[PDB]
Formats: C-alpha cells, structure tokens, sequence
C-alpha cells in the first residue's frame, strides 16, 4: 500500500459573504485574525 | 513534519469543494455558501505516512488579495477543476481562471481537473461541442488538455461514480511530498 484516499472530513469553517463590510462571515480563527478578528462580526458569544 | 495544503481558484467545480465532496468524503456539501474558504479533514498515508491536507478555497482577486497571506501560495500544489461537457466553461476557465494561478501562485504548481459524467444532458452541448472541434469531452478528454499545457498531471471522474481517484491522488500528494533530505 502506498497512497492512500482520505477517509475523515468535515466542514471546519464555512466562510460566506458578508454585506456588514463587503467581508467574509465565519472566518477562520486564523484567517479573521490574519486581518479582522471577528469570525462573524465578534467571533461569538462563549 | 511538513504540511500539505493545496489551494484552489475559480468557481463551478475548481476542485476545492468539488473534489473533497465527491472525490474524497464522498458526501455531498452542507450549507450553501460562497465558499471563500471552507475547511476540509483528510489524512493521506504515502508509503505509510499518515498526513493532515486541506483543501484551501480562495479566488485572487474578489477581495482575497488581501486574505492570500492567509493561504501563503507556498501552501503548496494548486488544485483546479473545470466542467466537462458543457464547453462554455471549458475554453473559459482556461483563459479565464488559469491567469489566476500566478495571482495566488506565481512560482508555484497548479494541477488542473476536468470530471462531469453525471451533469451531461443538454443536447445543444453536443451540438456546439462539434463546431469547437473538442468533441464530447470526457474524463480522459480533461487530461489531453492537461498534456498541452504541461503540468502534475492528473486522472479522475465526476462524482456519483468512481473510475480511480487514488491515482490523482498519488501525484497531487507525491509532488507536495517534498522527498526530505538529510539536513542538520
Ligand atoms: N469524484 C469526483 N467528483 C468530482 C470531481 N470534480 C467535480 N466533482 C463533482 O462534480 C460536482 C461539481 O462541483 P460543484 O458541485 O459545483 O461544487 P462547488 O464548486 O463546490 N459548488 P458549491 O459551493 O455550491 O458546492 C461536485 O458536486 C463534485 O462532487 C472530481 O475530480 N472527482
Ligand atoms: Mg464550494
């Protein structure tokens, strides 16, 4: 056996338009920091 | 002990979610949304390594040049998928998202993908698809255009049905594969 086809997968982060700012929602901790900081808008309420 | 993320450019099946749906998870998508990014779980044993890739959906252009830095175009390959039958989309992605590589990845590979064996229906394609000269295109067809242009070189099929994934698979994650050398 050499490669092999992936067998988990799932949607981490859905990002989508954003009208708030012409921004993306849902960014990425990464992403949305990288720039922003808010996933969508203020990241979420914990 | 190295990354593999392979990012994405263009829309109508470019590979980003496209392929991990079908071609990898094999589930369908979820919420519909303008994949600007969208995250993705996959674990590739080459040789017996397990890994960790991500398909990284970006465009260069809509307000991603300036979340690029994001996706670092030394991410690694490009993945880039195309329609099949209907042709409308076949010259264009061409001309249309390929001079988008160099926006996301202007130094490095991009791995082009053709698959619609299930979306084909509209007769008038075909109709059309003799004056390009290009005939049916098919999921071999993709490939054909892939050796022009020169590339990684890929093969597979549309979703529903499975001709061999494992394949593209073997050079998408061989040539990000990176052989490491003994460096101290
Ligand atoms: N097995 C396989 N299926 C593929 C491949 N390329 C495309 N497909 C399938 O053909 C379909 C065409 O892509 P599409 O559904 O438009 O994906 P999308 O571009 O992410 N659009 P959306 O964001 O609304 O989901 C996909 O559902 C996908 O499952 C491939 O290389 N292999
Ligand atoms: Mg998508």
């Amino acid at each position: 056996g050499s490669i092999s086809l992936p067998s988990d997968f799932e949607h981490t982060i859905h990002v989508g338009f954003d009208a708030v700012t012409g921004e993306f929602t849902g960014m990425p901790e990464q992403w949305a920091r990288l720039l922003q900081t808010s996933n969508i808008t203020k990241s979420e309420q914990k | 002990m190295q990354t593999i993320k392979c990012v994405v450019v263009g829309d109508g099946a470019v590979g980003k979610t496209c392929l991990l749906i079908s071609y990898t998870t094999n589930k369908f998508p979820s919420e519909y949304v303008p994949t600007v990014f969208d995250n993705y779980a996959v674990t590739v044993m080459i040789g017996g390594e397990p890994y960790t890739l991500g398909l990284f959906d970006t465009a260069g252009l809509e307000d991603y040049d300036r979340l690029r830095p994001l996706s670092y175009p030394q991410t690694d390959v490009f993945l880039v998928c195309f329609s099949v039958v209907s042709p409308s989309s076949f010259e264009n992605v061409k001309e249309k998202w390929v001079p988008e590589i160099t926006h996301h990845c202007p130094k490095t590979p991009f791995l082009l993908v053709g698959t619609q064996i299930d979306l084909r229906d509209d007769p008038s394609t075909i109709e059309k698809l003799a004056k390009n000269k290009q005939k049916p295109i098919t999921p071999e067809t993709a490939e054909k255009l892939a050796r022009d242009l020169k590339a990684v070189k890929y093969v597979e099929c549309s979703a529903l049905t499975q001709k061999g994934l494992k394949n593209v698979f073997d050079e998408a994650i061989l040539a990000a594969l990176e052989p490491p050398e003994p460096k101290k």
